[PDB]
RNA sequence: UUUUUUUUUUUUUUU
RNA sequence: UUUUUUUUUUUUUUUUUUUUUUUUU
C-alpha cells in the first residue's frame, strides 16, 4: 500500500531472528545440504556400496 | 596560431621556430617530436583554453590525411589523459585509419589487429563518454565468432570493454556471459586474487544479469582475504560500490565497514589528549599533492634548458572517480583493526558445514603482482567515508537503529571542519550532499555552510566539463529535498481542518554574483548557460530533472524554458512515463503555460497508462 | 494412463519420484545402473582436449554437448506435454462428458480433495486459508454439485464462512487477498 | 422547420463566449492537465439515456455530459435506437475537443449499452477496461 | 553421443599421419 | 427541459 | 476529519473549498 495509513507502529520480529542466526551459520555458508529432505534421505538408504 | 601573449608554451605551431620544415607541395621523421613533448606541456582542455585544439586548427596530419601507422595509439592515449570534448577530434583520426586498418588482413586471410588496435583504441574512447558505432559492431562480431578460443585473462578483459559499451544490446551481452562462466568455473575458483576478482563482477554489475548463483562464489573469496587482512583500503571501497548496483544486502559485511570506522574516530581523539597528534588522513592524501607538481615543473624545465593547471590529478591514467589513485593505498585490515567480526569461510570449510550439525584445497595468496608496501597513507580518507554510506542508504540500512547512528555522527564531526572540503574529487562530492538530505531529523547541528561550500565547487567542476550527466543529476535532485519541509498549514474553508503542503527554505547564496573571483557569473546562471549548451549529450530521463530543479529556486526567466520546446516536440516519442511528471511541474512552477505541448503530453500519458487497470479501494488489480 | 494413475494416490500429483524407486525396484536389478558406467565413458572419451586437436579447438565441441542435451531435456518424460511438443502431434479429442451426474459418481480434484479432510478435523470460522476455494469471483456461495463436498459437511462451511464476514475478517463481493490466507 | 441539433433553451442564452467557459478550473488555472483518469458512467432506462464523464483524477469530478434532449431527439423518437447511437456520437466528438484520448466505461444495465459502444469506436475514442457493477438486492 | 564423438576421433588420426 | 404512453396529457424545475 | 490517482535514488511527487447548467473541429 502506498498510502501511509497502515500498520506503522510495529517491531519487527523475523529480522530479529535472522540477525542472531547469523552465528551459527554464516550468510556465505551454503544454502542447502546434500543429505536433503526426507525424500532424498530415503534414496541413500537404498543405494549399495560396490 | 598567431596571437602567443598568454601561452608561453612549447611548440607554438609546430616547430620552435619552423613550420614543417617548409617541406613542398615523408612526414614522419622531421615531426616525431610533436606528440612526445606535447604529452606533459599542455594544460588541461577546459572553457578558458579554447586554443588547446588537438588538430591545431586544422593543421597537423591534414589535403588527404595519411601517415598514422606508427602514431596511432599514442595520439589516442593523449586525447583520454585531458577529457576533450571537441567533436572534430575523432571523426578526422577515425577516417585516417580507414585504410591502415582494413589493410591489415594480410595475414588474417608487426603488432596484432585485434588486442593492438581496435581494443585499445576503443578502451580510449570509452573513457571520454564518446559515440563509437564502428567500433561496437566490429569488437561485438569477433567476439561470438572465437570466444571459446580466448583464455581466461583474455576472456575477462575482452568482456569488461563490452559491458562498458551502452551502445551494446543488453539482451545479446547477457547470453555470452553465460558461456564464459560455464566454461571457467572451477579454475576461477580458488585460483583468483581481489584486484582481479573485482573486474569479473564488474560485467555483471552494469548490465542486467540473472547469475546469482556466480556471484555468491566470488563474494566468498574476497571476504576471505578481508578477515586475513590483506585487502587495500582501494578495494574495500571498490567493493561497496559494485554491492548498491547488485542490491546485495550483507549483514555481516556492511557492519564490519560501520564499526572500522567508529574505531577511527575513538583512537584520534585518544591520542589528542596527551600530546602526540598522529597525522589525519585527509592531510596524508594532499601531502603528495605537491610532490606531484613539484617533480613534474622541474621535468619540464630539464626537458627545455633555456590556474590552468588545477585538475590535473584526476585526469592522470589509472586514477578511479569515487576511490582515489591505485598506488596511493597499503595493505591494512584486521593487522590494524577490529579482528573479531566477518565470519570466515573456505572451501573446504564450507563442505564440513554442509552435512550434519550438532588449506591444501583453499589457498588465498593476494601479492602476485606488485609489492604493495610504498609507506603512503593508511586507513580510509575524508572522501573514502562518503561512497561508502551512500551504497547503506540505496539499501535501506539506516532504517535499522543500530549502527548507522554513531556512523553518522562520526562524519558530520569532520564535515564541519575547517579545510575539508578542498581536496576530494567531484565524484565524491555527490555522495556527501545525499547524506545530509536523507537524514534531516537526525543531525546534531544544521550544516548550512557545508552545504554553500560544497555547492560552489560544483559549478566549478561543471563549467569545465569534467562530469558525467549521471553523476551532475544527484547534487541537484537532492538539493531541493533538503531545502523542503513538510507542514500541516490551515485549511481555506474550514480552520478546523489540515492539509499537509511543502515549504521551501530561502536560498540567498545562489543569486547574487562573485565580482572577487573570475567568473563574474553567479553559480545559477553558470549551470543553466552549460545545460543549453551540451543539451544534446544529455538523455532524456537526464533532461527533464535538470530542468525541474531549476524551477524549484524560483527562476521566473521565461526565455529559458522557451528554447526546449522545438526540442521536446520532435523527441515526444522517447519519452518515458516519469519524464512526462517531471517536466509539467517546472512549467506550472513558472507560470508558463503552454497550451500546443500540453495538448499533446495528454495522449503520451494516456497510452502508456492503457496496459493497468485499477480499481477503488482495492489499487492496482491487472497490471501487463 | 494418466486418469487411471490418479486413484492409487489421489492426495497428490503424479510425477517421476526417481529417489524413491527403491520401493518398487530391487536395488541389484535396478536398470539405472547402466546410466554409472555410460557416464564415465563419455568423460573417458574425451581424449582430444590435448592429443591431437588441443584444447583449442577441444572447448568448442564442449558447448555442443550442452545444448544438444538442453533441448533433449523433454524426452524423458512421455506423459508430459514436452513430449508431445517434440513430436509435433495433434490435440485429444475426448468424448463430451455430460456435467449433470448422479451424486454416486464424483472424481474433487486432488487439490481440493485433501482441503476437505482438514486432519478429520471439522472447518470451523477459524480456518481462513480454507474457505477461500469454495466462494466465487462475486462472493456468493456455490452449490453442492461445483465443490462436490458430501451433505453434512456443506451445512458446516456455508455456516464458517457467513461468521467470518460478520468479524470484518472476509470479503463480501471479492475473493480474498494474499495477506489473509492464515487461520486464527 | 428550422431544426437544430441542441438544446433550445441553452442556446437562446449564447452570447458569443467560448466553448468550455463556465466549467470550473483548478489552481493552476489549466482546465486539464495531461496526467488524468476518466471513467464514463453510463446508465440506461426505458425512454431516456444519460452518460456523464468523470474524471477520477479530481476526486470523481464531473465534467460535462449528455442527453436525448441535447442531440434534436423528443417525443417517442427517443425510444429509437438512433437516440443511444446519436448521444454516443456527441461524446466522442466531444472528447476530442478537450484532448483526451483514453476513457473508461462504466455501466449498471445492459439493455441500451450496444448503440453507445459501436460509436465510440467510429472516431477514435478507444476502450481499455469494461467494469460492470450491478447492485443487487441482498434482501426479499 | 559416444557413437559420433568415437569416429570422429579417428578421423583426425588418419589424417594426422599422413 | 425532465418523467410517462401504442400516442398524448396532467404534474415538476426557472439563469 | 476523510483521503482520490501514480512512480521507484528511497517514507517520493501533483491536485485540494460539490459537480453538471450548448451542436459541427
Amino acid at each position: 500500500k502506498s498510502i501511509k495509513k497502515k500498520i506503522t507502529g510495529t517491531d519487527n520480529v523475523f529480522r530479529h531472528i535472522m540477525e542472531e542466526s547469523f552465528a551459527v551459520l554464516p550468510e556465505d555458508g551454503p544454502e542447502f545440504e546434500e543429505d536433503g529432505g526426507v525424500s532424498a534421505k530415503q534414496q541413500k538408504s537404498q543405494i549399495l556400496s560396490e | 596560431r598567431s596571437l602567443r601573449q598568454t601561452f608561453p608554451y612549447v611548440l607554438p605551431v609546430i616547430r620552435p621556430l619552423q613550420a614543417l620544415a617548409a617541406l613542398p607541395v615523408r612526414s614522419l621523421e622531421l615531426r616525431s617530436v610533436s606528440v612526445r613533448l606535447a604529452h606533459a606541456f599542455m594544460p588541461p582542455f577546459s572553457t578558458e583554453t579554447e586554443e588547446l585544439w588537438c588538430a591545431y586548427i586544422r593543421r597537423l596530419l591534414a589535403n588527404p590525411v595519411q601517415l598514422s601507422v606508427d602514431l596511432g595509439l599514442q595520439i589516442a592515449r593523449l586525447f583520454a589523459s585531458r577529457n576533450v570534448v571537441l567533436a572534430e577530434a575523432w571523426k578526422g583520426l577515425f577516417a585516417s585509419m580507414d585504410p591502415l586498418l582494413r589493410e591489415l588482413r594480410q595475414r588474417e586471410e608487426t603488432k596484432e589487429r585485434f588486442p593492438d588496435v581496435v581494443l585499445k583504441l576503443c578502451e580510449a574512447a570509452n573513457r571520454v563518454r564518446h559515440e563509437w558505432t564502428w567500433g561496437t559492431e566490429e569488437l561485438m562480431l569477433y567476439a561470438r565468432r572465437q570466444l571459446p578460443a580466448l583464455e581466461a585473462p583474455e576472456a575477462a578483459r575482452l568482456l569488461h570493454a563490452l559491458a562498458s559499451s551502452p551502445s551494446t544490446s543488453e539482451s545479446v551481452v547477457a547470453r555470452l556471459a553465460e558461456a564464459f562462466v560455464f566454461l571457467w568455473e572451477r579454475d576461477l575458483s580458488g585460483t583468483v586474487e581481489p584486484a582481479a576478482g573485482l573486474q569479473l563482477l564488474e560485467t555483471l554489475a552494469r548490465k542486467r544479469a540473472t547469475e546469482r548463483d556466480f556471484i555468491r562464489d566470488i563474494s566468498r573469496r574476497m571476504h576471505c582475504y578481508l578477515h586475513l587482512g590483506l585487502l587495500t583500503p582501494f578495494e574495500k571501497t571498490r567493493l561497496a560500490v559494485v554491492y548498491r548496483q547488485l542490491e546485495f544486502r550483507h549483514f555481516t559485511f556492511f557492519r564490519h565497514l560501520a564499526e572500522e570506522l567508529l574505531q577511527q574516530n575513538a583512537e584520534r581523539q585518544r591520542l589528542l589528549a596527551l600530546g602526540r597528534s598522529e597525522p589525519s588522513a585527509d592531510a596524508l592524501q594532499a601531502a603528495r599533492q605537491h610532490q606531484r607538481r613539484q617533480r613534474l615543473s622541474r621535468l619540464q624545465s630539464e626537458l627545455n634548458p633555456k590556474g590552468e593547471w588545477r585538475w590535473q590529478e584526476y585526469l592522470r591514467p589509472g586514477y578511479v572517480m569515487g576511490l582515489g589513485l591505485e598506488k596511493d593505498f597499503s595493505p591494512s585490515g584486521v593487522i590494524l583493526q577490529e579482528e573479531i567480526l566477518p565470519l570466515v569461510t573456505r572451501e573446504k570449510v564450507a563442505e564440513l558445514r554442509r552435512g550434519l550439525r550438532g588449506s591444501p584445497d583453499a589457498q588465498e595468496t593476494f601479492p602476485r603482482s606488485e609489492d604493495f608496501s610504498p609507506c603512503g597513507i593508511k586507513a580510509f580518507t575524508l572522501g573514502q567515508t562518503a561512497v561508502i554510506l551512500d551504497s547503506m542508504l540505496f539499501l535501506g540500512f539506516h532504517h535499522q537503529s543500530r549502527f548507522f547512528g554513531p556512523v553518522a555522527d562520526v562524519l558530520l564531526q569532520r564535515a564541519t571542519e575547517r579545510g575539508a572540503v578542498e581536496t576530494l574529487d567531484p565524484q565524491q562530492c555527490t555522495s556527501l550532499m545525499v547524506f545530509f538530505a536523507e537524514t534531516r531529523r537526525q543531525l546534531s547541528e544544521d550544516p548550512d555552510d557545508c552545504i554553500r561550500r560544497l555547492t560552489e565547487r560544483f559549478v566549478d567542476a561543471l563549467v569545465c566539463e569534467v562530469a558525467s550527466p549521471a553523476q551532475c543529476l544527484l547534487f541537484f535532485k537532492s538539493l531541493v529535498k533538503w531545502s523542503a519541509t513538510k507542514s500541516p498549514q490551515p485549511h481555506c474553508k474550514r480552520k478546523r481542518w489540515r492539509e499537509w503542503s511543502n515549504t521551501y527554505r530561502p536560498l540567498p547564496w545562489l543569486h547574487a554574483p562573485r565580482p572577487e573571483a573570475r567568473d563574474t557569473r553567479p553559480l545559477l546562471l553558470a549551470v543553466c548557460k552549460q545545460l543549453c549548451k551540451r543539451v544534446h549529450n544529455f538523455s532524456m530521463k537526464e533532461l527533464t530533472g535538470m530542468l525541474r530543479a531549476i524551477a524549484y529556486v524560483d527562476f521566473r526567466e521565461p526565455a529559458f524554458f522557451t528554447v526546449f520546446v522545438n526540442y521536446l516536440k520532435e523527441r515526444l516519442g522517447e519519452m518515458q512515463e516519469e519524464d512526462i511528471a517531471n517536466v509539467t511541474q517546472a512549467f506550472n512552477k513558472a507560470k508558463i503555460e503552454e497550451p500546443h505541448l500540453f495538448s499533446l503530453m495528454g495522449k503520451r500519458y494516456q497510452h502508456l497508462q492503457a496496459n493497468v487497470m485499477a480499481v477503488k479501494r482495492r489499487g492496482v488489480l491487472v497490471r501487463r | 494412463a494418466e486418469k487411471i494413475f490418479q486413484r492409487v494416490d489421489p492426495e497428490r500429483k503424479i510425477a517421476p519420484r526417481l529417489e524413491s524407486r527403491g520401493c518398487y525396484i530391487d536395488p541389484l536389478w535396478d536398470p539405472f545402473k547402466r546410466v554409472e558406467e555410460l557416464q564415465q565413458q563419455v568423460a573417458q572419451d574425451l581424449t582430444e582436449y590435448a592429443k591431437l586437436v588441443g584444447a583449442a579447438e577441444a572447448r568448442r565441441q564442449r558447448l555442443l554437448v550442452r545444448a544438444s542435451l538442453r533441448r533433449q531435456y523433454r524426452m524423458h518424460d512421455p506423459l508430459s506435454e514436452g513430449h508431445r511438443r517434440f513430436f509435433g502431434a495433434q490435440r485429444a479429442d475426448p468424448f463430451p462428458t455430460p456435467h449433470r451426474v448422479h451424486e454416486r459418481f464424483w472424481d474433487p480434484s486432488p487439490d481440493v480433495r485433501v482441503a476437505l479432510k482438514n486432519n478429520n478435523v471439522p472447518i470451523s470460522w477459524r480456518d481462513l486459508h480454507i474457505l477461500h476455494h469454495f466462494v466465487g469471483e462475486n462472493g456468493l456461495i456455490l452449490p453442492r454439485r461445483t465443490t462436490h463436498a458430501s451433505r453434512y459437511q456443506q451445512r458446516c462451511i456455508f455456516k464458517a464462512i457467513c461468521m467470518a464476514r460478520r468479524m470484518a475478517l472476509f470479503p463480501y463481493d471479492w475473493k480474498p487477498t494474499q495477506g489473509e490466507l492464515m487461520p486464527v | 422547420m428550422r431544426t437544430l441539433g441542441g438544446h433550445p433553451r441553452r442556446f437562446k442564452l449564447m452570447g458569443g463566449r467560448p466553448e468550455f467557459h463556465h466549467v470550473d478550473r483548478n489552481k493552476n488555472g489549466h482546465i486539464i492537465e495531461p496526467t488524468d483518469k476518466f471513467q464514463v458512467v453510463i446508465t440506461t432506462s426505458k425512454n431516456n439515456v444519460h452518460a456523464q464523464v468523470v474524471n477520477k483524477s479530481r476526486a470523481y469530478r464531473t465534467i460535462f455530459g449528455s442527453f436525448a434532449g441535447n442531440v434534436g431527439i423528443r417525443k417517442q423518437a427517443q425510444q429509437g435506437t438512433q437516440c443511444a447511437y446519436r448521444i454516443g456520437q456527441n461524446i466522442a466528438r466531444k472528447c476530442r475537443r478537450l484532448g483526451i484520448s483514453q476513457v473508461e466505461i462504466k455501466f449498471r444495465r445492459i439493455m441500451r449499452v450496444n448503440q453507445l459502444l459501436q460509436a465510440f469506436t467510429a472516431h477514435g475514442l478507444g476502450v481499455t477496461a469494461i467494469a460492470h457493477e450491478p447492485r443487487l438486492p441482498k434482501c426479499g | 553421443i559416444r557413437s559420433v564423438l568415437r569416429r570422429m576421433k579417428a578421423q583426425a588420426e588418419a589424417a594426422a599421419q599422413q
